[PDB]
């Protein structure tokens, strides 16, 4: 429950690793901001573990309890069937927080790719500014890092989502919800 | 400023009107905060929460930030979070562990008892230490949660919940062992008032009945099965308190609406089996038949707020008239089976979080709705609460103190009756029970 | 309060002063929601916004959202845009069609006409229906215009207009077909108070005659030329109505201004062939030259700002003495050509728009002056307004009313007076025209 | 006419022409970021067609009316003309919204390219945040993305701008104006 | 709302206590903005800010925005930044040279000096131009440092500053070459009341020589040694003025507390050498041991703030109760060589700056304090300013004036009092020395 | 002294470069993202030059005039030594600024290189978002960029920084500190 810098690898991902999996972070950008929810869904892998814990403000001596732990509550701690209800839940004609729905844009960038002892499976760091619109004159801006392992996978995607953690620039959410996906 | 006579016209449970404006003014919310918050009994946490020794968490009681820290003695004292030398924030960290207290802005060190211990060049400058520490606060305990409160002349906590004690403990006496809190205070800004947030938890279970959660709803039931067959629940009760403005409310004879909300494993332990009918015994001393008794919302007036089925419980911290913070966290049975605990956990944040399939259409209603009385005319025109209005009996069979249907407003009335009361009546003499 | 002489201190006509504390005064602005837009006639909008049965419009008067649709019986109605059980939004979208309006809390239904219908579960907790559905505004249509007043005792849209009807009318009246409203409604937070922007369409083509659009014409321009091929335009008028604060302004004779503006076709669809023709056979009644006058300018108070050749037509809603929101849309003759509907479009864009060359810098006064006034010295002393006092007069040849040059604040006084009197007196029996 | 998530290729854009594209972005946004409005405007040809459709919130059951269409309203839409008209005000001296000038930055990501049935011409899409300080203390921040034609010139840049869209996270405006270039 | 005998109650001079409302009310800031900031002499910037002919500053006398800016007759005019037309900013930029001020929205011309010289189209809707340009405020410079007053009946610059002038004289009257300004006005806005920034220049060394500066001393000394290697200072002294509010606080015979935070070599100026000889052979009519003073805090009340061994200098311009904004720049002598000027530079950046190793942590009390102050009990009970109580006596060998020991509130209590004193006695005859 | 425009090289950085010094920057956000602020000093040559600028608002006649000078105050204006001053106070127990930390998010775009006269040692031009939310409810958004050199290394990250300018989006500061850094 201490998450410390990245372990980036010391010889850096190829050009083509480096570029494949930019690539599928832009069309997942692109699948969210444009609440195609069913398609994006469909990016998680049956073991998937979506997670963001909650931090705090501490003293540097009590650095080591930042975040939030395994046994702790999170904002977003999921599995297969809880993010599909949260799915289920974010279209649906009369689920009121996102009819009518927000306007976000998923800003990517930072992406490092460590290739993992699995071929084909990779450890992933990338940085985001996610940008909520809603209603008539709410903002709420989103910042953090992501902490993603992926598969290759035969979707138009060319990848898929078997662990996402999410470390957000925030104790308390200076947003009312959290109707968005990280 | 605001007369006495005036607040007494903003509310009145017998017609069953509310002044939109109080949700709204200004001078209401700053009154509010000398009347109500000065003055009332104010969630802080659990025990389970500072366990050890200095074991402390930053929090508030209205506006004032306070450290709630556990004493030598296993007592636990609360002060407000700052130094009387010049303002400053004394502890500034959200949570820990001290051995002390040091003021960063001029020296001022303090003990986690509260008191001031030493003043950096005393005797070349300068008085007595003991009467400039960090205005005290009273505190007292009820089955795991703390309260405090800063008016010596206040009815004692016990006293003040008065007959709604028996709706606190399906919560938390279930066992001798007591409730812990699972670790981490969620919390986030919501722009609404104060009010709505303690009415949704009092009275109302129409919002559930109705159309804010067929969202909620929706997401716990398989792809096969779809809610196009949807069976709303009907029969259950609402409590009013005798006194002070508390209430809850509740569905009987009905697993439905808490399997879809709440998962197998957790309603087969709230309904069935050992721990089930410990409870039923430990609390069937008012004729509770608390192991039918599901999906049950209260609040303890002002901003004690719970929902004793689920275990999700919170306060709404007052930020003016349109933003409260919920500082939020789940509640568990210590003695329960790890997996139940784990379900306990997973539960209440799929549901009652900021990204809950169940919050966020909770939030949003208050949200909308505070926009909207930003207008002179939203806000010229009284509000409807009339509701099983006197159709609650003075005695029951099943269930204690004033109590009628489910979906009514009495606990409503009851609350901002109660807030009404506190605003008008300067003198405690007046209002103690 | 704000005794009812101390506002008549704040305007005086007479000598041509203005108080700057009417644009940041907090109690004021208070005031004006409810004695100047509670009693108002405010624009919501044009009928072709909403043609169909069910078809709406989510707006504002004041601060208060407002729904505006079209009946089965081709009528419009305009309710506040809350539940009045505890106050949610019933219409939650911009726009569209709707079969009916249910609030999303607790389930109470609506028709079309904001007549509650259904609350669920009634003979359970209940109380007429016919009496809790939002309050509704008076409604009058003027050549396609919808405005909104929630005061019966106002006077009606007609006499409420008086003689500012001639002059709206070079802007509505001009074929039989009527105007219809572009598609589009667009919107934006100018942190500005409302009677800058109201002001200025009202009786300030000074600005344009001088300093402010010195960039928009030379944008309007060809790209050999600069602004020593631009001649200022010195002929023309100003009315202030004769009750209202109304007002209007124009050149006469001067139409290398519009051409800069709206370009070479809508400049001579305006001025020249039978369209124009046409206008001014409809408006001879008027007796006005209507096809030698461009430029034009006007406000129907408090907040109805259109510019009639140009057809950009915005309400100033109100949000706080320091900001407004800007909601801007375009008219056009329903029978122009196509070409011309385009030429229409994209020249709006262009001009009067958020990024428009023009709207940009009508904007940055207003925004730099309200910066301004947050400080002491700033409001304490008068604003002038002594622009063609006493030079304005009542029997101009070619335009009725009253009547002074195009540079001029006569209009302007006009505004500020009758804001006044509306912010001093209560009652309708004095205020009517 | 309604939006929808950008129709990516599946063969993804060689490694020399991602980076080509997005080169050629950085450059632009250098060229707003700097004012060097005239060297910026060189970039866009004769046939320019340049777009941003106001939003709406409008409920899932009519989510297809969510942005305005071709002849509606909008907040640009431009020709090349029209274009140079904003160029002479923003460039001028007597421009008093830019004069002072604010201090822009187009930050910009999530660049896909796309090939078309033209030679050398290429449909793009990009996510952008662009900040915009201004006057003391003002602050506005946009996000949203933008869907160009570009066309290979021999010009400064590499590229020059045939059609731009630009897809804003915003219902109302929160800025007193759009004195900026997207 | 606030009576001239609760005003008087806020300050207690004679106990030590202060009302922690004066930092975070609402109404009393208003009162601030007309009795404080409305009639004091306020620090604009420095001389060498406008040398030549229409050279300007765009900068604020409280929330007022003004332009300085020199004249032909090598004086300094100082008027309000409004066009008294209908509001607008007249000059538009931080600083630069004018040869003229036009006025964007109707054209106003002005000539450097403030006076109205054209008003397009005069002739034909006008009214005397003499007497409607922007307001002046009276100006005085102090060798270098240039003050505003809108005041015609407050005191001359010399007699608001009387006793208090030779403890500035230890910046500002080193050598007959008198000091400049660094390029460069640094701007950033802190969440805290400005009365605390204030104070804590006028008398809080306490803040310094206990825990606040920790860190900045750490960052200071070498990186072969620690804070436990040494030891902070304890012989100094504290000024406060005979009237105005004024406090200078300061160390003597402890040289080593600046070399921590200017460096050997500007340590090595202000102490040793023939300029640091100079200096009091013209402080003579002091009899100050300037060699000997380091780490001077000082104020001129209400808001000009500096250390004269760092040459930090800097007005905080309220933005309300809760936030200032600091304009900070910095002061060397002008025939000081190259190198001491850039030594000043590098450190003024490194510790006095948004950024700055010292800097921050003055600020962030303040930050954390005005949090606090939100809440009603934070507000209940006064605030202890009673250290060095009765203990200042008006006879002291090396300093002048009313003196006593460094660690003191002592300053703080003549600031606050005369604060007191400005916000209730209204005529100047009953303030004036 | 003025920026002007970024004068990019005619013929852009190999694929190769341009990625070892984006991954370079993402390393370097991640260093200071996680308080690694030993390990971000290390990156910091003998001869740094760590420099920010005042920036003002100017008429465009006296556009010349933006950005402070050599010989004026600034934001910052560092060496190697003062550099370390400052990670002395942000890592110390004492710094009460920054105990308890704030929480950043160093976002990177916009990356152009151009080689030097001398091998191996390139200037760099980028974009950046610094997200810093801390405390309670305080957030902090700057948007600016950065003008480095930077020398090839025998260190963690392939390269040590011998100039960073930093031309921040801003004139009055919105924050109450610059406790971060860039
Ligand atoms: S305020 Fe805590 S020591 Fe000065
Ligand atoms: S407020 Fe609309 S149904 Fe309860
Ligand atoms: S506001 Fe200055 S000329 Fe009108
Ligand atoms: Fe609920
Ligand atoms: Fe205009
Ligand atoms: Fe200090």
């Amino acid at each position: 429950h201490f998450f410390k810098t990245f372990e980036w690898p010391s010889k850096a991902a190829g050009l083509e690793l480096q570029n494949e999996i930019e690539q599928f972070y832009y069309r997942e950008a692109q699948l969210l901001d444009h609440r195609a929810y069913e398609a994006w869904f469909a990016l998680l892998d049956k073991d998937i573990h979506y997670f963001m814990p909650l931090r705090t403000n501490r003293m540097i001596r009590e650095g080591e309890l930042e975040y939030s732990g395994d046994q702790d509550l999170a904002h977003f701690d999921e599995t297969h069937e809880t993010m599909y209800g949260r799915i289920r839940k974010v279209t649906s004609d009369v689920g009121w927080a996102e009819n009518p729905p927000s306007r976000t844009r998923h800003l990517v960038s930072n992406v490092i790719v460590k290739e993992t002892a699995t071929p084909d499976t990779f450890e992933v760091n990338s940085a985001f500014i996610l940008y909520r619109n809603r209603l008539e004159r709410q903002v709420d801006i989103f910042a953090g890092e992501r902490r993603d392992v992926l598969r290759r996978a035969d979707n138009n995607l060319g990848f898929s989502i078997a662990k996402r953690t999410i470390l957000l620039d925030a104790s308390t959410l200076l947003s009312n919800n959290l109707s968005m996906f990280f | 400023n605001w007369t006495p006579e005036a607040i007494r016209g903003l509310v009145d449970q017998e017609k069953g009107l509310l002044d939109p404006r109080i949700y709204a003014d200004q001078s209401l919310y700053e009154l509010e905060l000398e009347r109500v918050f000065g003055r009332s009994w104010l969630l802080l946490g659990h025990e389970s929460h500072v366990p050890e020794t200095g074991d402390f968490l930053a929090t508030y009681m209205g506006e004032d930030p306070v450290v709630m820290v556990r004493q030598k003695d296993k007592s636990i004292k609360v002060f407000l979070n700052q130094c009387r030398h010049r303002g400053m924030r004394i502890c500034r960290s959200d949570a820990g562990n001290a051995k002390a207290f040091t003021c960063s802005y001029h020296g001022w060190a303090y003990d986690i008892a509260g008191k001031l211990v030493n003043v950096p060049f005393e005797k070349e400058a300068f008085f007595d230490k003991a009467e400039w520490g960090p205005l005290q606060a009273r505190v007292a305990t009820y089955k795991g949660l703390v309260f405090a409160n800063w008016d010596v002349q206040a009815p004692d906590l016990e006293t003040y919940l008065g007959d709604a004690r028996p709706y606190m403990d399906v919560m938390l006496d279930r066992t001798p062992a007591g409730t812990v809190a699972i670790g981490g205070m969620q919390k986030w800004v919501i722009p609404c008032n104060w009010k709505f947030a303690a009415e949704q938890f009092c009275s109302d279970m129409y919002h559930a009945g109705t159309t804010t959660h067929l969202s909620g709803i929706l997401a716990g039931i398989p792809p096969e099965m779809d809610l196009s067959q949807a069976q709303i629940p009907t029969k259950g009760n609402q409590f009013r308190a005798a006194w002070g403005g508390h209430g809850s409310g509740w569905y009987v004879d009905e697993p439905g609406s808490l399997l879809a909300v709440m998962g197998p494993k957790v309603t087969q332990y709230w309904t069935e089996g050992p721990a089930a009918e410990l409870a039923e015994q430990r609390l069937g001393h008012t004729g509770m038949p608390v192991r039918r008794m599901v999906g049950q919302h209260m609040t303890i007036f002002p901003t004690c707020s719970f929902l004793p089925g689920i275990n999700t419980i919170r306060t709404w911290h007052p930020r003016g008239p349109n933003e409260i913070e919920v500082w939020a966290f789940t509640l568990v049975d210590a003695d329960a089976p790890a997996e139940i605990k784990e379900e306990y956990r997973r539960h209440n944040i799929r549901n009652f979080s900021a990204g809950g399939v169940f919050e966020q259409d909770d939030g949003e209603n208050w949200v909308e709705i505070q926009k909207g009385l930003r207008g002179y005319k939203a806000k010229s025109q009284p509000l409807n609460a009339q509701m099983g209005l006197g159709r609650s009996q003075t005695g029951h069979p099943d269930f204690p103190g004033n109590v009628g249907y489910v979906y009514a407003e009495e606990a409503a009335r009851g609350m901002y009756h109660h807030w009404m009361r506190m605003m008008s009546e300067p003198s405690w003499a007046t209002l103690k029970p």
